[PDB]
């Protein structure tokens, strides 16, 4: 097995279109995402509140979609409920709230697009590993 | 005292770091190309880092009978294709 | 002499059958103490809520234990690190029932073991002796402090320190593996290596001296009495058994000094307990063994699993089993 | 003089020759990517 | 060569360090070439953490020791313990670097060029291990630098922009100190305290003003104690009990670090205030406590009613009561009840934890704050896998008060060790057996039976 | 029976600690 | 004097490495052994009989590579490399596991060949075969466990695996399936074991504080002579020391280092007659009558029950990849787990 384009192909947004990434892209938004996210969102679950995990099952059913690239962006932008009803950029790291939370202020539009993409490829990778917890260690 | 020569008296010496002095990493070479060049794999069957499954397998392509096994590991590597 | 001096004189005294001395002074009563209070408390006493959480555990032979199951319980998870005497408590009856003896049998113990550690020195000064012998002794001694004090500490609570029984021991190995993995510490490792070379070497060295023992009985007496107690001449060949084991592997893998041999008796045991008992002791403070889990990845990115993701799935099952109603939130921090 | 070939130096040879043919090819797989 | 082989000096090379016993002008060279290497570690770690350094990363997460320790004395930080100027850690590691070629030198010297014996020399630097007037004296003049430098961190906290107050009102800060607790009932008073849970003895301090005015106290006690051994010569009760060997003075110094030794690993992973958890991360106890706190604010935005919640066991399962009835969090962080930390405080009234308080003063940062330490809980692997025992690799942390205690501890049995090895052979040296027991001359042989 | 085994079984070995010490075969020096 | 009585005359010369008729079994079997474990653990894989890497070529380190087991599937096989199983090919020879086997067989004949050395090189210095002797006890551990136990159990599979990280899962996989720790067998071990490291420490300790000063150094090393007639330690002072800190000492040097050798040598002994049970599956699991107690009564807790419990878990949760040939799929609602975690 391999890491095919095929593999590194994602929704972009809501409507169909997609986006292949690269290798490097991939690597990227892996190293990103354990200098930012792994601290919380290890393994695709969430040590802070196990109800909400990573799955790309989870992220379809939320409000709004975030099971795609623009999705994500905004939600590390400006993140929200999961019923989208609360905005909770004060106690969630986002670019509107990097004062706060000082790993999020050297991050690009790049660099998200990439943790983005990672957050979308892992779990065609992993499997049920992606956001199982213990149980599929 | 058994007869032998001492070590001492030949690490030391300049005739056997004449020997030495390339027999060691001559050999320190030929293991390094035996996995460079690829015949650690082929001579060992140790899977390559994209030969453990295929590209939309999860299943271990485990041995599951005693006088079909050299079959069963030619056909499971067949399918890497 | 006065009162004082003949008192000093007989507490050092050479001539007592069991020699006193000052460290014996403490050691005596402390050892005494928690002796009688354990023979007690592994009879008669009653369940012991051990994790705080209302749970009493039977410890007891008269509660429904074998001398395997049979174990003094630890004090309450509730009391943590707090000093919990018996005059503390409201009654015996509550002083029973969150571990009270407990607490009384390792801090008279580990007070008297400490004493016995410097009573060795004592007899070896006034004997005109070497006085490292303790320092031998060092090793089982922080052994005990390790499971018995230095671990509840970093933990912060006296419950999670090793029971006093038998199956009780059993129980506190099984947990320390999973909430450290004890198994993949180079310390432990090392540990083992010094009780298993330990092991070795008493038989290596107790099969050479045998086996070069100088004719001196026959053949229907035992041998020992070959040896007369207060004899000047050594009793078997250390040539002899040089000259057998530098040829078992070679000549200069074999000791010829009787003393450098000895001192390697007693270096690598030692050597070894001293950084098992650190092993505990560092791991107390949460510095845990080797984390290789999902080490190993294919070119894809799928996980090609190990021994030790193998180990992991041993230790998830010991994880998740351990105190059962004792967590009601997600991650085992202590 | 010494002999140069004995059963001491057969000893020898059989472990220091695949000794470092085996650090060879482990020096090797550290530069080994997937 | 003097006393450089085993024929002329009976020592091995093992043990080749003590055939400077009797050689007062090597020895010199030694302990002045090994304080040189001491000052050198301190200035060449700086520059490598400084180099290594992210501010915008906490310094817990980037395995820094130094630094914290410079951090913590109110150089380059500014409110909430944020790093304002990295200049300073600049500054202590280059003097620090700069010095230890100072000291490296004049020990190279006087080890193998200076002359091999200072009783030569001056009779002021020449000394005798058995000389009890003149060894005082260099224990006096020691005892005054000491001195010197507990007041060097009074001056620093009243006079040159004071240190990093975690308790600090509004948020951590640096704060000056400007009423030092001279008290002695209550700086004293922290001798006589218990070791056990709920007490702790010194390690329980939480406030700098009683840290300041203990060391004013240290500082004039050693200055008074070093005039008076300067001054006088040893009694005779004194003279009687112990051994005057220089074996037996680095054996009692041994047993003196590694009490010292277990001292600081309690103080590092117990205590909050002179290690602020801004620096070093979060103490075991404050980390249990962060996750009963995160999830207890989870549960009740959802709408639980924490105070009323009863947990599978019929304890709470948020919040239960301490022995003595205090209201404590549930769960098995009822161990970690003596716990105090300056985010948690505002919840707790005259009975313990408020729930009117907990309902409708919890704050948005009390929350990050506690979802922060919980996941950066001193627990971590020998290869720095942040975590419990059977996380994934994916995390790269170790807590350093982890790296703190355990190493220190280490060093704290050894060095006890290294007093029953040198203690019990300064007993035997001046007793004159420890080369063994004499064959013509042996004691047990002169004894009476046993039974 | 049990639990008067076990005690029985173990003051036996208490009192054979007080034999094995305090009246053990003089050692002499031959 | 014959052909045999030449080579008899040079196999037992007097050189850096003695040879002996013993060394033409020990010495090739030995070197296979170490050989084959070595070659295994560097490139040799266990990917289609366990699913796991086992070398360094795959990015395995020291404390993970190992030489597996054969697959459960090739039953108790020798897997011979000419055998029906491998056909003469040694690639598949190596994917099938013929290294476990080629390593275990080689080896136990190797601990033969070198207990057969110490009775050779014993009677031609002259001396007691001892040392031979106290070797049985490391060749009947070896026997019980890595040949006895699997020829009890299902096949090759269950035995352990040449590696350290095997190794250890061999020692919990015998604490949740078998309860090794209650097995009155292992504890006559555990002590044989911890006796024997206690008799090598307190006595080599009490030599050298109890030694006689022959010489003017510091370091007492140089102060003896093997060639001396006296001994190097005071007997008598050792022997008081012990009696007034300790109660009881030795008396006979003779009895003293014989008890060095019964100690470590009955409890590998007694350790390898528990194993040999184990392969029939008669453990030490369970004592009855508190399990009837504890069926009956919800209140009545011990260690006893609360180990069982964690062997319950190691169970559930290690078994569908320890076991791969059974093809276990336990879903999450099955699995034993206590509250929260
Ligand atoms: C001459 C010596 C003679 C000895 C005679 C016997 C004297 C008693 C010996 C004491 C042994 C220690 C017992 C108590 C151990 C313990 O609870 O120790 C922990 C205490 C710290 O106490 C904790 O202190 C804490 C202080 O923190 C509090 O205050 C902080 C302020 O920032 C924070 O806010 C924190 O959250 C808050 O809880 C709390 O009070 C806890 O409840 C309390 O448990 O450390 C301490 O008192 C200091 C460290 C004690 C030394 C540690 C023992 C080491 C023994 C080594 C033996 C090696 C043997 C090897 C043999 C070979
Ligand atoms: C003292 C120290 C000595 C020094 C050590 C020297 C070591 C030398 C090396 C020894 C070589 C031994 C190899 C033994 C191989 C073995 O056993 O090979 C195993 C085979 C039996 O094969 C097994 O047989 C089983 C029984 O099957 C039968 O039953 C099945 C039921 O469905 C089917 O019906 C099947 O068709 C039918 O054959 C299954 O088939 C298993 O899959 C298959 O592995 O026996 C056979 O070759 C022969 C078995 C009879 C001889 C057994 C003597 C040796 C074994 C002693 C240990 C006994 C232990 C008892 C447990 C305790
Ligand atoms: C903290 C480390 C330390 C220090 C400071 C010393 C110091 C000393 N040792 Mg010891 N030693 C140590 C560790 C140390 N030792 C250890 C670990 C061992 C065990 C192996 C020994 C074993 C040992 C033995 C066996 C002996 C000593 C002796 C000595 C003394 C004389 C050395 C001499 O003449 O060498 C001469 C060596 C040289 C001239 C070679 C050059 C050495 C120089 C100093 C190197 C400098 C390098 C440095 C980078 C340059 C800096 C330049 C500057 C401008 C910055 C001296 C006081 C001797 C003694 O007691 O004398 C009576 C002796 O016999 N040592
Ligand atoms: C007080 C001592 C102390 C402490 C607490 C730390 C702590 C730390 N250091 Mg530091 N370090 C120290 C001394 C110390 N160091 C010294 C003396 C040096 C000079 C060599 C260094 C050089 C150094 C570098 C260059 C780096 C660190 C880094 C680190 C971090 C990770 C450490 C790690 O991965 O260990 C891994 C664990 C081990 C290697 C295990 C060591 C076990 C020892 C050897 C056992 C020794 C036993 C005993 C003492 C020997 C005697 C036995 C005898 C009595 C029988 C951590 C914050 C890293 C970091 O985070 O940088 C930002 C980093 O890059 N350290
Ligand atoms: C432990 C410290 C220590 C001690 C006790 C000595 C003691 C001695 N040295 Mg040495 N020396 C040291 C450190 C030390 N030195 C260092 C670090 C260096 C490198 C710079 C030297 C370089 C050196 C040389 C090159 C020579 C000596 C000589 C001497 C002898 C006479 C010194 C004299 O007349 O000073 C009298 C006093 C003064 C000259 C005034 C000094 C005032 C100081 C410098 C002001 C600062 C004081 C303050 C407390 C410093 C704080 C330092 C900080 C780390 C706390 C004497 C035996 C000489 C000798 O042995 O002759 C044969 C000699 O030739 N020393
Ligand atoms: C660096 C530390 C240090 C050292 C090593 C010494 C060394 C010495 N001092 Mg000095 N001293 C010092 C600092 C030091 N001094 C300071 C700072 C002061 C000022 C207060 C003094 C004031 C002082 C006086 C007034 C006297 C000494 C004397 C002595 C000598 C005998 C000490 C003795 O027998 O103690 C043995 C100690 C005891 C017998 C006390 C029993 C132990 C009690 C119970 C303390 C409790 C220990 C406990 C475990 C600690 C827990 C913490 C808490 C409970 C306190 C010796 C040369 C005596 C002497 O002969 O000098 C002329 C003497 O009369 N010292
Ligand atoms: C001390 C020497 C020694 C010993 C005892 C063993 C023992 C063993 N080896 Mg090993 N081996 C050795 C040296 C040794 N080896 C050396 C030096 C090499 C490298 C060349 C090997 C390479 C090797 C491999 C590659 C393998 C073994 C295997 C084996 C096992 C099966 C052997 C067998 O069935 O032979 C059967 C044959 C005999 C016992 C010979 C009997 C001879 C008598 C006199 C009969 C003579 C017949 C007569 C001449 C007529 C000929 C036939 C005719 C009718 C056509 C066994 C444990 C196998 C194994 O363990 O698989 C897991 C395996 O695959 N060996
Ligand atoms: C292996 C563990 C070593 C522990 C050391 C403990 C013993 C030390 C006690 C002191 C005694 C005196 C000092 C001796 C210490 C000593 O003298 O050491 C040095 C030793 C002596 O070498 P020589 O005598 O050649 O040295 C020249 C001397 O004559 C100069 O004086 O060197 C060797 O023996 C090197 C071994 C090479 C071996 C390579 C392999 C050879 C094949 C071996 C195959 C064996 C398998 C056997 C089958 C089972
Ligand atoms: C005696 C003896 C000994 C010892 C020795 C020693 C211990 C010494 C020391 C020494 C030392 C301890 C030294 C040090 C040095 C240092 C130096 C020399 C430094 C320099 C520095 C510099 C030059 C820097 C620069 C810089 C700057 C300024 C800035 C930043 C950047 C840089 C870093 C570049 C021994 C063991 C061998 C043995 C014999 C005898
Ligand atoms: C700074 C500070 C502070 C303070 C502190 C203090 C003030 C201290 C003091 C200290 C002290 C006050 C100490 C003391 C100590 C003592 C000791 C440690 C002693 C010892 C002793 C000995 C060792 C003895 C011994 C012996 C005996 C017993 C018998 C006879 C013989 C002899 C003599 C040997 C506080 C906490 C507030 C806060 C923070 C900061
Ligand atoms: C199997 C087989 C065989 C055999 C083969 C062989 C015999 C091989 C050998 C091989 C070898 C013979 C190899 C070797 C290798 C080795 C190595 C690879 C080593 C390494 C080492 C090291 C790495 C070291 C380290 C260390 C230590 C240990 C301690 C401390 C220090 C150090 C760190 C340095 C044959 C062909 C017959 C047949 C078929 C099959
Ligand atoms: O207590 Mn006894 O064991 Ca130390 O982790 Mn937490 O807490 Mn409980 O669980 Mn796991
Ligand atoms: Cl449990
Ligand atoms: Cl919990
Ligand atoms: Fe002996």
């Amino acid at each position: 097995a391999e890491l095919t384009p095929e593999v590194l192909t994602v929704p972009l947004n809501s409507e169909g279109k997609t986006i292949t990434l690269t290798e490097k892209q991939y690597l990227e938004g892996k190293r990103l995402f354990q200098y930012a996210c792994a601290s919380c969102h290890v393994g695709g679950i969430t040590k802070t509140n196990p109800s909400l995990d990573l799955r790309t099952e989870t992220l379809a059913l939320a409000t709004p979609p975030r099971d795609n690239i623009e999705g994500l962006v905004d939600y590390m932008k400006n993140p929200t409920t999961y019923d989208g009803e609360q905005e909770i950029a004060e106690v969630h790291p986002s670019l509107r709230s990097a004062d706060i939370f000082p790993k999020m202020r050297n991050l690009t539009e790049k660099d998200l697009v990439a943790i983005a993409g990672h957050i979308l490829v892992e779990p065609k990778i992993l499997g049920d590993k992606w956001g199982g917890g213990k149980v599929y260690y | 005292t058994t007869g032998e020569r001492p070590f001492s008296d030949i690490i030391t010496s300049v005739r056997y770091w004449v020997i030495h002095s390339i027999t060691i990493p001559a050999l320190f070479i030929a293991g390094w190309l035996f996995v460079s060049t690829g015949l650690a794999y082929d001579v060992f069957g140790t899977p390559r880092p994209d030969s453990y499954y295929a590209q939309e397998q999860r299943s271990i392509p485990l041995v599951t009978d005693r006088f079909e096994a050299k079959q069963q590991v030619e056909t499971f590597l067949e399918q890497l294709k | 002499a006065n009162l004082w001096e003949r008192f000093c004189n007989w507490v050092t005294s050479t001539d007592n059958r069991l020699y006193v001395g000052w460290f014996g002074v403490i050691m005596i009563p402390t050892l005494l103490a928690a002796t009688i209070c354990f023979v007690i408390a592994f009879i008669a006493a009653p369940p012991v809520d051990i994790d705080g959480i209302r749970e009493p555990v039977s410890g007891s032979l008269l509660y429904g234990n074998n001398i395997i199951t049979g174990a003094v319980v630890p004090s309450s998870n509730a009391i943590g690190l707090h000093f919990y005497p018996i005059w503390e408590a409201a009654s015996l009856d509550e002083w029973l029932y969150n571990g009270g003896p407990y607490q009384l049998i390792i801090f008279h113990f580990l007070l008297g073991a400490s004493c016995y550690m410097g009573r060795q020195w004592e007899l070896s000064y006034r004997l005109g002796m070497r006085p490292w012998i303790c320092v031998a002794y060092s090793a089982p001694l922080a052994s005990a402090f390790a499971v018995f004090l230095i671990y509840p500490i970093g933990q912060g609570s006296f419950s999670d320190g090793m029971p006093l029984g038998i199956s009780g021991t059993f129980n506190f190995m099984i947990v320390f593996q999973a909430e450290h993995n004890i198994l993949m510490h180079p310390f432990h490792q090392l540990g083992v290596a010094g009780v298993f070379g330990g092991a070795l070497f008493c038989a290596m060295h107790g099969s050479l001296v045998t086996s070069s023992l100088i004719r001196e009985t026959t053949e229907t007496e035992s041998a020992n009495y070959g040896y007369k107690f207060g004899q000047e001449e050594e009793t078997y060949n250390i040539v002899a058994a040089h000259g057998y084991f530098g040829r078992l592997i070679f000549q200069y893998a074999s000791f010829n000094n009787s003393r450098s041999l000895h001192f390697f008796l007693a270096a690598w045991p030692v050597v070894g307990v001293w950084f098992t008992a650190l092993g505990i002791s560092t791991m107390a403070f949460n510095l845990n063994g080797f984390n290789f889990n999902h080490s190993v990845i294919d070119a894809k990115g799928n996980v090609i699993n190990t021994w030790a993701d193998i180990i992991n799935r041993a230790n998830l099952g010991m994880e998740v089993m351990h105190e059962r109603n004792a967590h009601n939130f997600p991650l085992d921090l202590a | 003089s010494y002999p140069i070939f004995t059963v001491r130096w057969v000893a020898v040879h059989t472990l220091a020759v695949p000794t470092i043919f085996f650090l060879g090819a482990i020096a090797a797989m550290q530069f080994i990517q997937r | 060569a003097t006393n450089r082989d085993q024929e002329s000096s009976g020592f091995a090379w093992w043990a080749g360090n003590a055939r400077l016993i009797n050689l007062s002008g090597k020895l010199l060279g030694a302990h002045v070439a090994h304080a040189g290497l001491i000052v050198f570690w301190a200035g060449a770690m700086t520059l490598f953490e400084l180099a290594h350094f992210i501010p915008e990363k906490p310094m817990y997460e980037q395995g820094l020791i130094l630094i914290p320790h410079i951090a913590t004395l109110g150089w380059g930080v500014g409110p909430g313990g944020e790093v304002v100027d990295t200049f300073p850690f600049f500054v202590v590691g280059v003097v620090h670097l700069i010095s230890s070629a100072v000291l490296g030198f004049g020990g190279v010297y006087h080890a193998i060029r200076g002359p091999e014996t200072l009783e030569e020399y001056s009779s002021f630097f020449g000394y005798d291990w058995k000389d009890k007037n003149k060894m005082t004296t260099i224990l006096g003049f020691h005892l005054i630098v000491l001195g010197i430098g507990a007041l060097l961190l009074v001056a620093k906290a009243m006079f040159f922009g004071g240190l990093y107050d975690t308790w600090a009102p509004g948020g951590g800060d640096v704060r000056v100190i400007t009423n030092p607790t001279l008290d002695p009932r209550v700086i004293f008073g922290y001798l006589l305290k218990s070791p056990f849970g709920g007490e702790g003895w010194i390690v329980s301090v939480n406030n700098l003003e009683d840290v300041v005015g203990g060391h004013i106290w240290i500082g004039l006690i050693c200055i008074a104690g070093g005039i008076w051994h300067i001054l006088t010569t040893p009694f005779g009760w004194a003279r009687r009990a112990f051994i005057w060997s220089g074996e037996a003075y680095l054996s009692y110094s041994l047993g003196a670090l590694s009490m010292m030794g277990f001292i600081a690993t309690c103080f590092v992973w117990f205590n909050n205030t002179v290690y602020p958890s801004e620096f070093y991360g979060p103490t075991g106890p404050e980390a249990s406590q962060a996750q009963a706190m995160t999830f207890l604010i989870r549960d009740q935005k959802l709408g639980a009613n924490v105070g009323s919640a009863q947990g599978p066991t019929g304890l709470g399962k948020y919040l239960m009561r301490s022995p003595t009835g205090e209201i404590i969090f549930g769960g098995e962080t009822m161990r970690f009840w003596d716990f105090r930390g300056p985010w948690l405080e505002p919840l707790r009234g005259p009975n313990g934890l408020d729930l009117n308080k907990i309902k409708n003063d919890i704050q948005p940062w009390q929350e990050r704050r506690a979802a922060e330490y919980m996941t950066h809980a001193p627990l971590g692997s020998l290869n720095s896998v942040g975590g419990v025992a059977t996380e994934i690799n994916s995390v790269n942390f170790v807590s350093p008060r982890s790296w703190l205690a355990t190493s220190h501890f280490v060093l704290a049995f050894f060095f006890l060790v290294g007093h029953l090895w040198h203690a019990g052979r300064a007993r035997a040296a001046a007793a004159g057996f420890e080369k063994g027991i004499d064959r013509e001359s042996e004691p047990v042989l002169s004894m009476p039976s046993l039974d | 029976m049990e639990t008067i085994t076990y005690v029985f079984i173990f003051a036996c070995i208490i009192a054979l600690f007080f034999f094995a010490i305090f009246f053990r075969e003089p050692p002499r020096i031959t | 004097r014959g052909w045999f009585d030449i080579l008899d005359d040079w196999l037992k010369r007097d050189r850096f490495v003695f040879v002996g008729w013993s060394g033409i079994l020990l010495f090739p079997c030995a070197y296979l052994a170490l050989g084959g474990w070595l070659t295994g653990t560097t490139f040799v894989t266990s990917w289609y009989t366990h699913g796991l890497a086992s070398s360094y070529l795959e990015g395995c380190n020291f404390l993970t590579v190992a030489v597996s087991t054969p697959a459960n599937s090739m039953g108790h096989s020798l897997l011979l490399l000419w055998g029906p199983e491998a056909q003469g090919d040694f690639t598949r020879w190596c994917q099938l596991g013929g290294l476990w086997t080629f390593i275990a067989l080689h080896g136990a004949f190797g601990l033969i060949g070198f207990m057969l050395r110490q009775f050779e090189i014993a009677r031609l210095v002259g001396v007691r075969p001892y040392n031979a002797i106290a070797f049985s006890a490391p060749i009947a551990v070896f026997v019980s466990v890595f040949l006895i136990y699997p020829l009890g159990q299902s096949s090759w599979f269950f035995a352990p695996s040449f590696g350290v990280a095997a190794i250890f899962r061999f020692l919990l996989f015998f604490q949740g399936f078998h309860n090794w720790t209650l097995n009155p067998f292992h504890m006559m071990g555990v002590a044989g074991v911890l006796g024997g490291a206690l008799l090598c420490a307190i006595h080599g300790a009490t030599v050298e504080n109890t030694l006689f000063q022959d010489g003017e150094g510091a370091s007492t090393f140089r102060a003896f002579n093997p060639t001396q007639a006296e001994e190097t330690y005071s007997m008598v002072t050792a022997n008081r020391f012990w009696s007034q800190i300790f109660g009881i000492a030795f008396s006979n040097k003779r009895w003293l280092h014989f008890f060095m050798l019964f100690v470590p040598v009955t409890g590998l002994w007694m350790s390898a007659i528990g194993v040999v049970g184990l392969a029939l599956n008669l453990r030490s699991y369970d004592f009855i009558s508190q399990e009837i107690r504890a069926a009956e009564d919800p209140e009545f807790e011990t260690f006893y029950t609360k180990n069982l419990l964690l062997n319950e878990g190691i169970r559930a949760w290690m078994a569908p990849q320890d076991q791969p040939h059974e093809n276990f799929v336990f879903p999450e609602e099955v699995l034993p787990r206590g509250n929260a975690l």
